[PDB]
């Protein structure tokens, strides 16, 4: 039954944020926001951790993060990410542990993925 | 199956093709080449072996004189393949400026890398085995004369098909075709009873099939000519002539050996060469120009009143010379030498029409006009002469043809073709260094040192104000394939707005390299009057901001492949292609590029070892004119393959935003199309949005086609890979 | 497939959109016609399923229907035609619009006859591909027609099996929302090979077999009552051949990766091989029943029919390719053999013996 959901998913037209992770010596929380209009929309978040005394290490590629449902909600058709006639954005809103603090982008910009249907 | 120029084969394919050719040759059979040299020319098996009057198999002095010869250079070319050969029969352009015979079958010997043994080269000579004396083929004398003295304006050979590919009808081409092909056999046949002076031995000399695959590719030319030309192609002229079953070919299976050409010796479905035959040619290009480039030259040709000399070619037993002299008072002129080639079991032909011959430079050279009075004198000779007496051809006669065309204007005036800079013309080669030199003339913003600033730091990333500055050329580095794309088409343009007719070249080298090409390692150039240097493709160039020149100092290699495989860059760009989605091709794809970025980049921070000062050198246009070509290869793979090519669905944020220095419209940069197409998306689809074709798209040899195959090959072994997390630092940094 | 979002997005909303007119049908009128509730009368006026398969104007009708059906969606963003899945090109599993459970409109249909929603059983180189490209083989058009309509009830046996309330029997068929898209691409095959034909010289927007029966018109298409002024236009058999007024576009008519002058170059490389058939005489029966071959396995096809459809009996054999059976047993055409058939019906039983004659067994070369 499990590969039977996945193998339905597959089977929609996904969108998904890319995003290349490192250790930063320390822990935070990466907040997703894609703007449309310059209107914003929290799309979703990531969690990175680490500390002080971290062992370095940097992704071998990135995780991704789907924002197939929350596009629907915007009403942008996944056509429209190819339309440079209409505008959207990707944002990220990256707040450190202790808080804020918040930290100046030290984390590589989120790409776009479409992965069309099988 | 591939056909490439002798010069365009790799010692690989060089070596490859002739083993083929010695196993071939070396055994005789009546599947092997002795029974096949034979289709042509005297054991004169035509009309039947059986019995009393038999003649020359080969069709001359006729319509279908083309599609014969197309059968039987096809036979040649399977019976290579059989024996081991990758390649199809290859080619060479005598239209291209030549002293001497090509090293392929001028050699008498060559050196196998494998054994060290020295062996004879099958391509020099050719045993004739019908006879018994022997050996005996010898192309070794050459005619008068290979550069001069024989029309031109010029080359011989080039203006007479030049005029060939003119005509509209296909018996008005074949006419002119075939009688300037002629040349070329009686020319290096000479005196010589054999190999290529008479029609009875040509076909044993082995370079008659290097000669004819050329003669068939022109027709591909003259054939791809009509279809832009938007009229019929095929032999209309001699609609009956096509149905009759092609002699030696049609003949049953002890005869004639080959499926291919018998099921074809109806010649009718011939022309579709490349569906019913299954080959092709590397490029269609004719002289340094493009089948549309093509075109224009004809109009330019067909503008002006043309006057001409007519000869109605018919059958004399032997293959003679004739001279043209124009006599229009007291001494005469020599305006040019044409050739008839025959033997005396020949089959019996005789022309329909007439053959033209240009003679209007005679006139003007002459100090006489057109319609002044004046006779022609020919002096028939022998290629055995022995000379002919005059009455042995029927006379010549003038003929005046006044402009014509208003074909235009012409969808191609935003067209161009980008060739080699190792393929060019020193006209075309001066040219191109004349016109540089009023696009680095311009200092500011519509000239080139514009367009090398866009890798500059001049700040327009962000604006009107951005705090902080970086460098703003695209990298990053999804999006750098698209952003040169335009640096590459903006270096044109400028280009082509100074005084020039062609697209931005480029150079291989994904193949091995001795030296920079001719065009830029020099220092000074002479012009046609001679000159000082301009150069303008030295590294000299002057940046306004730094006040310097862009000094480019070699490195020590490059020259390490064996025998075996290709050149590292090669592999490279093969592990590049091998990737399915866009991005995954993009990191290998430009990783590659980086290389004669650091390579021609030597200690000199000045040259284009650093991407700041990179574009100043004039060889980052042709490095990326390259670079943009291979992106180009990609492309039609991706369309073989069956999947995205003129767009991608990786890294869209960047691939959705417009670049930052081309979409600061008007002021900043004149391209119409890289402000119109800025956007990544916009700058996918090179052949519509652009409007200009490479000159191929073959890699290392390899057409597209063939690099799938061992792009396939290659993935079928159980390989290890080595992989690397690249930040960017901004050292130029090499790493092993 | 290769569609792009929202292209999808916006028809299952117009399906939902007919699902109730109700009026004009508003899907059950557009229904009923394949389906059950009864078409139309003899003179006695006795119920007929107006359902005009298994007779030569069989595209026509169809082809129609769904135009019938496709003007249904008509600015309700039918924005773009019905689409059609390749059924030809083998296949894993079903295609999504039809299967994801939730908030889907191509899951199912209703029928107010019946008060139920439709069931659908599906059952066990692509086999509908060789079954195909015989069809395009042909040149007659009557010769085409007869493996053209078998292939095509091959899928209506496969796709519904056992549930009356399904693709598998006549009576309930026309109302599961697959149908038509399965169609598309039957009419789609059918465009194909009057291009082929065009190709060829042969007739294409017309057919010389036979003479007697296209010009006969075409109910429900014919009936006064078919609010639609179009397809009365071309309820006629001889009209609609030429689907350019229609006014539709396929997005390419090629068999897959095939230039239409691709595909003959196709036929035409397999033709050579000389080829061993057998072919089959098939006539009406009530029920709906699938055919299993043997001489090693030969089989299959399948034949569609109902109860009170009009009887009807094909005027040539149908045929099927049995050669590589005989390469399984290493016969020549030359040993002689036995066929030995099997045919069951879509319902759990039966394989009630023939029914059908004899089947003859005929040599092609070469
Ligand atoms: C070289 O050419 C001359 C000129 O034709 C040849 O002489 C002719 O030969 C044919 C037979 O092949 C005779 O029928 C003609 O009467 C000859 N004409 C003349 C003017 O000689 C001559 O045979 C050739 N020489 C060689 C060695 O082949
Ligand atoms: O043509 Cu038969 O000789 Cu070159
Ligand atoms: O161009 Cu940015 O460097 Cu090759």
């Amino acid at each position: 039954q499990l590969e039977a959901l996945i193998q339905k998913q597959k089977k929609a037209d996904r969108v998904f944020a890319g995003f290349l992770l490192h250790g930063i010596k320390i822990s935070a929380d990466v907040h997703l926001k894609i703007c449309i209009e310059a209107d914003c929309q929290e799309a979703g978040v990531i969690f990175v951790l680490g500390g002080e005394t971290e062992m370095p290490w940097h992704f071998d590629r990135n995780y991704k993060m789907d924002i197939t449902d929350v596009l629907k909600k915007r009403n942008i058709p996944p056509e429209a990410l190819f339309e440079h006639d209409s505008k959207i954005r990707l944002e990220v809103e990256i707040k450190s542990v202790d808080g804020a603090v918040l930290d100046p982008n030290s984390l590589p910009k989120p790409s776009l993925i479409y992965a069309p249907a099988k | 199956r591939f056909r490439k120029d002798i010069s365009s084969l790799t010692t690989e394919e060089e070596y490859e093709l002739r083993v083929a050719m010695e196993r071939f040759m070396s055994d005789k059979s009546i599947n092997g080449y002795q029974a096949l040299a034979e289709f042509h020319g005297l054991p004169a098996k035509c009309p039947r072996p059986d019995a009393l009057n038999r003649v020359a198999c080969c069709i001359h002095g006729m319509a279908t004189f083309p599609h014969w010869h197309r059968l039987v250079v096809m036979q040649f070319e399977n019976a290579l393949f059989t024996r081991g050969s990758p390649i199809g029969v290859p080619y060479w352009d005598w239209t291209k400026p030549f002293t001497a015979l090509p090293s392929l079958l001028a050699d008498e010997t060559y050196v196998d890398p494998y054994t060290k043994e020295t062996k004879p080269n099958p391509f020099f000579k050719a045993p004739i085995e019908f006879l018994k004396a022997g050996v005996h083929t010898s192309r070794q004398i050459d005619e008068r004369l290979f550069k001069q003295p024989s029309k031109g304006d010029h080359g011989f050979l080039y203006d007479g098909l030049s005029l060939a590919f003119e005509q509209d009808d296909f018996c008005d081409f074949e006419v002119q075709f075939e009688v300037t092909h002629n040349s070329i056999h009686a020319w290096t046949g000479g005196s010589e009873p054999y190999s290529m002076s008479s029609l009875h031995y040509t076909s044993f000399d082995p370079m008659f099939w290097l000669h004819h695959s050329q003669v068939d590719r022109l027709w591909a030319i003259w054939q791809a000519l009509q279809i832009q030309r938007g009229k019929p192609y095929k032999t209309y002229c001699a609609n009956s002539e096509v149905y009759r079953p092609m002699k030696p070919f049609a003949f049953k299976s002890p005869l004639n050996n080959d499926e291919k050409t018998r099921e074809h010796s109806v010649p009718t479905d011939v022309y579709d060469y490349q569906a019913e035959l299954a080959y092709t040619y590397d490029t269609l290009f004719f002289g340094g120009l493009s089948i549309r480039e093509l075109q224009r030259y004809v109009e330019e040709a067909k503008s002006k009143d043309r006057v001409f000399a007519g000869f109605l070619l018919m059958g004399i037993q032997t293959s003679a010379n004739v001279d043209l002299f124009v006599v229009a008072g007291g001494n005469e002129f020599f305006v040019g030498s044409i050739a008839v080639l025959g033997g005396s079991k020949e089959m019996t032909w005789r022309f329909d029409r007439v053959y033209k011959h240009e003679i209007t430079d005679a006139l003007g050279a002459l100090g006489v006009d057109m319609f002044a009075e004046y006779t022609l004198r020919v002096d028939i000779k022998d290629v055995n002469g022995t000379a002919l007496p005059p009455t042995a051809i029927p006379p010549p006669i003038v003929i005046f043809v006044p402009g014509i065309a208003d074909a235009n204007v012409k969808f191609d005036e935003q067209h161009r073709s980008r060739k080699n800079v190792d393929s060019m013309t020193v006209s075309e080669m001066n040219a191109l260094r004349t016109a540089m030199a009023a696009f680095a003339a311009d200092k500011e913003v519509t000239g080139y040192q514009q367009v090398a600033a866009f890798h500059g730091s001049t700040q327009w990333c962000p604006s009107p104000d951005a705090a902080q500055k970086y460098a703003c050329c695209h990298h990053g580095m999804a999006t750098f394939p698209h952003w040169h794309r335009l640096i590459a088409l903006n270096f044109e343009n400028g280009l082509r707005r100074n005084g020039w007719s062609g697209g931005l070249p480029y150079w291989d080298w994904t193949r091995p390299i001795d030296a920079l090409p001719a065009l830029v390692l020099e220092a000074e150039y002479t012009d046609a009057n001679g000159e000082a240097k301009p150069n303008p493709f030295f590294s000299g160039a002057i940046d306004s901001i730094g006040a310097s020149t862009s000094r480019a100092p070699t490195e020590a290699l490059y020259e390490k492949p064996d025998f075996g495989k290709y050149t590292h860059l090669a592999n490279e760009i093969i592990s590049a292609l091998e990737q399915e989605d866009f991005c995954d091709f993009e990191v290998q794809y430009e990783i590659a590029h980086n290389h004669i970025h650091a390579l021609v980049g030597g200690t000199e921070a000045v040259s284009m070892a650093s991407l700041e000062y990179s574009a100043f050198d004039p060889i980052f246009m042709l490095h990326h004119s390259n670079v943009d070509r291979i992106w180009a290869t990609w492309q039609a793979l991706q369309k073989f393959r069956g999947k995205a090519y003129n767009s991608a669905n990786c890294a869209i944020e960047i691939l959705r935003k417009p670049m930052s220095p081309f979409s600061l419209a008007s002021d900043i940069n004149p391209d119409a199309m890289t402000r119109e197409y800025s956007v990544p998306f916009d700058v996918f689809n090179y052949k519509k949005n652009f409007h200009y074709e490479y000159d191929t798209l073959e890699l290392n040899g390899l057409s597209i086609a063939q690099l799938s195959r061992e792009i396939n090959r290659r993935k079928a072994k159980n390989r290890v890979a080595v992989t690397f997390m690249l930040e960017g630092l901004k050292k130029s940094l090499l790493v092993e | 497939n290769s569609l792009t979002p929202s292209e999808i997005e916006n028809l299952r909303n117009a399906l939902a959109a007919v699902q109730a007119d109700k009026t004009d049908a508003g899907y059950q009128k557009i229904a009923s016609f394949h389906g059950m509730p009864l078409s139309c009368q003899y003179p006695d006026g006795t119920a007929f399923a107006c359902c005009q398969h298994g007779m030569v104007t069989f595209p026509h009708w169809h082809r129609l229907y769904m135009k019938q059906m496709e003007d249904a969606l008509k600015a309700k963003g039918a924005k773009i035609g019905i689409p059609y899945w390749d059924w030809t090109t083998a296949f894993h599993s079903l295609p999504i619009l039809v299967t994801e459970p939730k908030n889907n409109p191509f899951h199912h249909g209703y029928i107010d006859v019946a008060d139920t929603k439709t069931t659908r059983d599906p059952r066990p180189q692509s086999f509908f591909y060789r079954q195909i490209a015989f069809a395009l083989e042909q040149r007659d058009f009557c010769d085409f027609e007869i493996q053209f309509e078998m292939g095509h009830n091959a899928i209506h046996s496969w796709v519904g099996g056992p549930s009356p309330y399904g693709m598998s029997t006549l009576h309930y068929t026309s109302y599961d929302p697959l149908f038509y898209v399965h169609h598309s691409n039957t009419d789609r095959i059918w465009a194909i090979w009057q291009a082929l034909q065009k190709y060829r010289g042969l007739p294409y927007n017309s057919a010389n077999c036979e003479i007697n029966k296209l010009k006969k018109p075409m109910m429900p298409f014919s009936s006064e009552d078919n609010p639609n002024e179009v397809t009365k236009a071309h309820s006629t058999g001889y009209k609609s051949f030429d689907y350019q007024q229609l006014n539709y576009e396929y997005d390419n008519l090629n068999f897959h990766g095939m230039t239409i002058p691709q595909l003959e170059v196709h036929l035409k490389k397999i033709q050579e091989k000389d080829r061993v058939f057998a072919g089959f005489l098939l006539r009406a029966i009530g029920q709906s029943a699938d055919v299993n071959f043997d001489v090693t396995f030969g089989g299959t096809f399948c034949v569609l029919g109902g109860d009170y459809e009009m009887p009807w009996a094909f005027d040539r054999l149908f045929l099927y390719d049995i050669s590589k059976s005989l390469v399984h047993l290493r016969l020549d055409a030359h040993d002689d053999f036995d066929i030995k058939v099997t045919i069951m019906g879509i319902d759990g039983k039966s394989l009630p013996p023939n029914l059908l004659p004899s089947p003859t067994i005929l040599f092609k070369p070469g």
